[PDB]
RNA sequence: GUCUACGGCCAUACCACCCUGAACGCGCCCGAUCUCGUCUGAUCUCGGAAGCUAAGCAGGGUCGGGCCUGGUUAGUACUUGGAUGGGAGACCGCCUGGGAAUACCGGGUGCUGUAGGCUU
RNA sequence: GAGCAGAAGGGCAAAAGCUCGCUUGAUCUUGAUUUUCAGUACGAAUACAGACCGUGAAAGCGGGGCCUCACGAUCCUUCU
RNA sequence: CGGGGCGGACUGUCCCCAGUGCGCCCCGGGCGGGUCGCGCCG
């Protein structure tokens, strides 16, 4: 009761960016067409992803239009996300949690769920990464006094699954 | 057991640390090098600079030259020192900015005896002004700004600062693009919308924006506006009030407190013989407890 | 298809090691510098004898190669071929070269490498159990003549091949000042976390 | 047979000391160098602009000129068979003032003040300084204690 | 006893982890109307004051790692000058002066300037 | 432990690196000095001083490239 | 080689437990340095 009470305001785990993403092995209408589902589904106009190595294994050159991305705060992150999980019906199962407390799933069909198929529009997969933090994560970011934000203050993956189960019921860790 | 360790004890041994106020994050040396440092056939000139700092609560501004053993202020200015006249509430904002630029303006040059002298802008429009000397007086007192880590974009509050403080009569170098009235399309001055930032014009239209659609989230927003009843109008009056007040009396008096007792409020470094003790009654508290099984 | 070794004997040319100025250069003769048990532990081997050279020249290679093969046939032929550990304590870094056939651009390519030793060094080390050291002095005895100068045989007071002696190596092992891994010993100094004292002495 | 560049064989000289790379200080800045007052001639690496010649590294000169950034120093400089005072401009960070000219005037000083005040009292007092006399006669005790005796140690080879 | 703003020296100040923080302050914090920046008010800019020391920050702790400072290493290594000294040489000893560096073992772990606040 | 055009060496972290915005100080001049040196020249470079500018809110910074190399007399010719 | 009384801080012997430093003076022993020091001896 009394004894937990007390750090509860400014310790409460709380979604940053979403940080969706959209990676395509090349460039020209295909990719632009792809772009065109993130003002679909965010509302918000991404950015391209250039490509710095020249592979030509599965074929890709330097500076070129590869992947595009949009970063999501707020309450628009809230229902992007619970949009994505009721796509998986609340089951991201053993691994997608990253050791510094955030996790990453990946969506195959986007006409599920949100936007309605356009046949203009393509077919194209994503994968969301949401990053969790606390109030006091921001000064990491500060240019002026910057700096870390302490052992105890950090988000471990363990509490960032309690956060998802507390918070949407989720499961987590099938016995496999 | 998997991963080569990088903070290794070869890493510290070579590891060159910053100098503290670089590490704290509060001073760019860089810029701080071309700011403080004076022409060497000068060999005593000090090269004065108002600082300006924005807080989360208050505005700081001091003049400060620089020397081998520290920085001297010779005068500063706070804002959490104007409610001592006029304006009471709502500090930390571009009109507050102004008002303790203005505040150490007059408190320095009255410190110089120069006070009737270079009266600045008594009257005030946010337009070009910079003072001159006056030919069989003493010059104009000239220093720089130093705006520190802040990014310099157009409308900052630490350029609210420089106006107050050129408008109270020192010769600081500074052009009017970067003031509030500057519009970056057409490259123009308008000068009279920078006088709404100065009389806090822009907040007086957010206060009466919020009573009209709102009353809950305008209390949220200015709760202590609402306290001693700080409504959108009169806010121009109450901010001639205080120009009018700073320019009759700027000096500062501080308050004598010695009514004070010793206290120490933190823990004093343990002493080696504690820390001996200690690792001593560890040794035997990990063998009794090792020998009771 | 090889000089004397007099042609080399003496250290006068400014240490030459194989670097990234001195390319080209073929592999030492000498490639195993650990013979016999390398595996016993610390205890079982507690005699340490050194052969040290008194005198500042430099071995070549094949002498060192020469010279350990010699002391391994009497040593496994006397004490056993698990009776005892040989460490050759030089390596042959220094690079000799040899201006092949007048003066004109006279600096020669790499043709072998040798170890310069100091008045105090030692060569070749053995150590095994304590009522072998009769034959231990007579291997390196043996092995001395595979160099070209002057050696001494001697019977370190050390513990094997660790650098504490060996009359007070049993009781800071007692007292737990020195833990057993390996070859040799751990110090363990009384400075470090208290969490690593309690792991040990428990 | 060597190169003749104007920073052969500097590979250490200018090099920065340990952990003492990075922001140059800003009290070499402050430093006032007046007009005729001795400094020596250093050479730091991190500043690129205004850094003397390598013979004037760990030289003594003294300052003729003073400027923005820099000052001219007065260097003798031993070319072979006879010295000549050079005129370098060297900036501020090459520099620092000599303490051995600091030294002389704070004893001028104290001389000054102390024929002062022999003047004032009447009494006669020494003011130059002597080269370290012999010693000065003395007993020394030994408090019933036998001095301890000493043998050289028996030769043992250790290694 | 502290803290802010600007600093000087730039680890005795750093790094890792744990504990404590009264009051001012510093922050976290709330918002995007204006100024201003963004893919995203996350950073930057601006307007505020519901909450909080959770984090930053400060003080302390660690048989802590580093860093600073001593002892040992050691009058050892090396070295100025000398001999019709030794030795086949390699090298070595002595005379006259100077004189280190690891490993190992202790101690310490920011000092301070200007201006302004808090602390019965 | 990257990069800074190249050989290597030195130097550099809210840099000297990377990305943007604006620009032409890679402009016009006079002497002093350093470097090789004979204290000759050329080349390169450093401190200024006098104009005209660029950039920045400003302090400032910049008359080429972070520094160490990257170049050329008399006579003749061409241009201004 | 330490004795009395007051404010913190440590230990897994923690209500009956133990141990460390610093704060105030009151003392106890030994060591060194100045004192017209004061005497005696050479
Ligand atoms: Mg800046
Ligand atoms: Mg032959
Ligand atoms: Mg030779
Ligand atoms: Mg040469
Ligand atoms: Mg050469
Ligand atoms: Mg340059
Ligand atoms: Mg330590
Ligand atoms: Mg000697
Ligand atoms: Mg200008
Ligand atoms: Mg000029």
């Amino acid at each position: 009761q009394d004894q937990g009470e007390k750090e509860n305001p400014m310790r409460e785990l709380r979604i940053r960016k979403l940080c969706l993403n959209i990676c395509v092995g090349e460039s020209g209408d295909r990719l632009t067409r792809a772009a065109k589902v993130l003002e679909q589904l965010t509302g918000q106009t991404p950015v391209f992803s250039k490509a710095r190595y020249t592979v030509r294994s599965f074929g890709i050159r330097r500076n070129e239009k590869i992947a595009v991305h949009c970063t999501v705060r707020g309450a628009k992150a809230e229902e992007i996300l619970e949009k994505g999980l009721k796509v998986r019906e609340y089951e991201l199962r053993k691994n997608n949690f990253s050791d510094t407390g955030n996790f990453g799933f990946g969506i195959q069909e986007h006409i599920d769920l949100g936007i309605k198929y356009d046949p203009s529009i393509g077919i194209y997969g994503l994968d969301f990464y949401v990053v969790l933090g606390r109030p006091g994560f921001s000064i990491a970011d500060k240019k002026r006094r910057t700096g870390c934000i302490g052992a105890k203050h950090r988000i471990s993956k363990e509490e960032a699954m309690r956060w998802f189960q507390q918070k949407y019921d989720g499961i987590i860790l099938p016995g496999k | 057991g998997f991963v080569k360790v990088v903070k290794n004890k070869a890493y510290f041994k070579r590891y060159q640390v910053k100098f503290r106020r670089r590490r704290e994050g509060k001073t760019d040396y860089y810029a701080r090098k071309r700011l403080v440092i004076q022409d060497k056939n000068k060999y005593n000139t000090p090269k004065y600079r108002m600082i300006v700092r924005v807080t989360n609560r208050d505005i700081i501004c001091q003049i400060a030259y620089a020397r081998i053993e520290g920085d001297m202020i010779v005068c500063a200015a706070y804002a959490h020192e104007l409610p001592k006249y006029g304006v009471k509430v709502g500090l930390t904002n571009y009109a507050a900015a102004y008002c303790t630029g203005l505040l150490l303006a007059r408190r320095l040059l009255n410190r110089f005896g120069m006070d009737k002298i270079y009266e600045g802008q008594v009257e005030v429009t946010g337009d070009e002004y910079n003072v001159e000397s006056i030919d069989g007086q003493p010059g104009a007192f000239t220093c720089y700004l130093d705006a520190g880590l802040a990014r310099t974009t157009t409308g900052n509050k630490v350029f609210g600062a420089l106006k107050g403080a050129v408008d109270g009569g020192l010769s600081i170098p500074h052009s009017t693009k970067r003031f509030p009235g500057y519009d970056s399309e057409s490259k123009e001055f308008n000068a009279e919308v920078h006088r709404k930032h100065i009389m806090g014009q822009n907040v007086a239209d957010y206060m009466r924006y919020l009573m009209e659609e709102d009353e809950d989230a305008y209390k949220k927003q200015f709760s202590q506006y609402i306290k001693n009843s700080v409504t959108p109008d009169m806010m121009e009056e109450m901010y001639k009030k205080a120009h009018a007040a700073i320019r009759e009396n700027p000096v500062y008096e501080k308050k004598p407190k010695k009514e004070v007792k010793k206290k120490r409020w933190n823990r004093p470094k343990m002493s080696l013989a504690q820390k001996k003790d200690r690792v001593a009654q560890k040794k035997a508290s990990f063998l009794r407890a090792q020998e009771r099984a | 298809g090889r000089r004397p070794a007099r042609c080399y004997r003496y250290c006068k040319n400014k240490p030459y090691p194989k670097s990234r100025f001195c390319r080209g250069v073929p592999d030492a003769k000498i490639r195993i510098f650990d013979l016999g048990r390398k595996k016993a532990k610390v205890d079982e081997f507690p005699l340490g004898g050194h052969m040290v050279s008194d005198e500042y020249e430099q071995l070549s290679s094949e002498a060192l190669e020469a010279a350990r093969i010699c002391a391994n046939k009497y040593m496994v032929k006397s004490c056993g071929r698990d009776g005892f550990h040989m460490r050759v304590r030089l390596h042959p870094f220094h690079v000799i070269r040899i201006n092949k056939m007048g003066m004109r651009g006279a600096f020669g390519k790499p043709q072998g490498t040798v170890a310069r030793v100091h008045i105090g060094q030692v060569i070749m080390s053995i150590r095994t159990k304590l009522q072998n050291e009769e034959h231990v002095i007579e291997a390196l005895r043996r092995a001395k003549f595979k160099f070209p100068g002057r050696q001494k045989i001697h019977i370190s007071k050390k513990w094997g091949f660790t650098k504490f002696n060996a009359d007070e190596f049993e009781d800071m092992v007692a007292k737990k000042c020195l833990i057993p891994d390996g070859c040799g010993v751990k110090y363990v100094p009384s400075h470090g976390p208290l969490d690593k004292w309690r792991v040990l002495h428990s | 047979t060597n190169t003749k560049g104007k920073r052969r064989g500097t590979r250490y000289m200018f090099s920065r000391p340990f952990r003492k790379h990075g922001v140059v200080p800003l009290a070499t800045y402050m430093r006032i160098y007046k007009k005729g007052d001795i400094v020596d001639i250093k050479g730091m690496g991190t500043v690129q602009k205004g850094m003397p010649h390598k013979c004037y590294h760990g030289k003594t000169g003294r300052v003729y000129n003073v400027t923005q950034h820099a000052v001219g120093i007065v260097v003798n400089k031993q070319v072979k068979g006879k010295i000549l005072a050079k005129r370098i401009n060297v900036r501020i960070e090459h520099i620092k003032h000599s303490k051995s000219r600091d030294s002389f005037l704070k004893r001028v000083k104290e001389n000054d003040q102390k024929k002062k005040e022999a003047k004032e009292k009447g009494t006669w007092v020494q003011l130059k300084r002597q080269p370290a006399p012999p010693r000065e006669a003395h007993f020394v005790r030994t408090n019933g204690k036998e001095p301890e005796l000493l043998e050289p140690i028996p030769y043992e080879f250790m290694a």
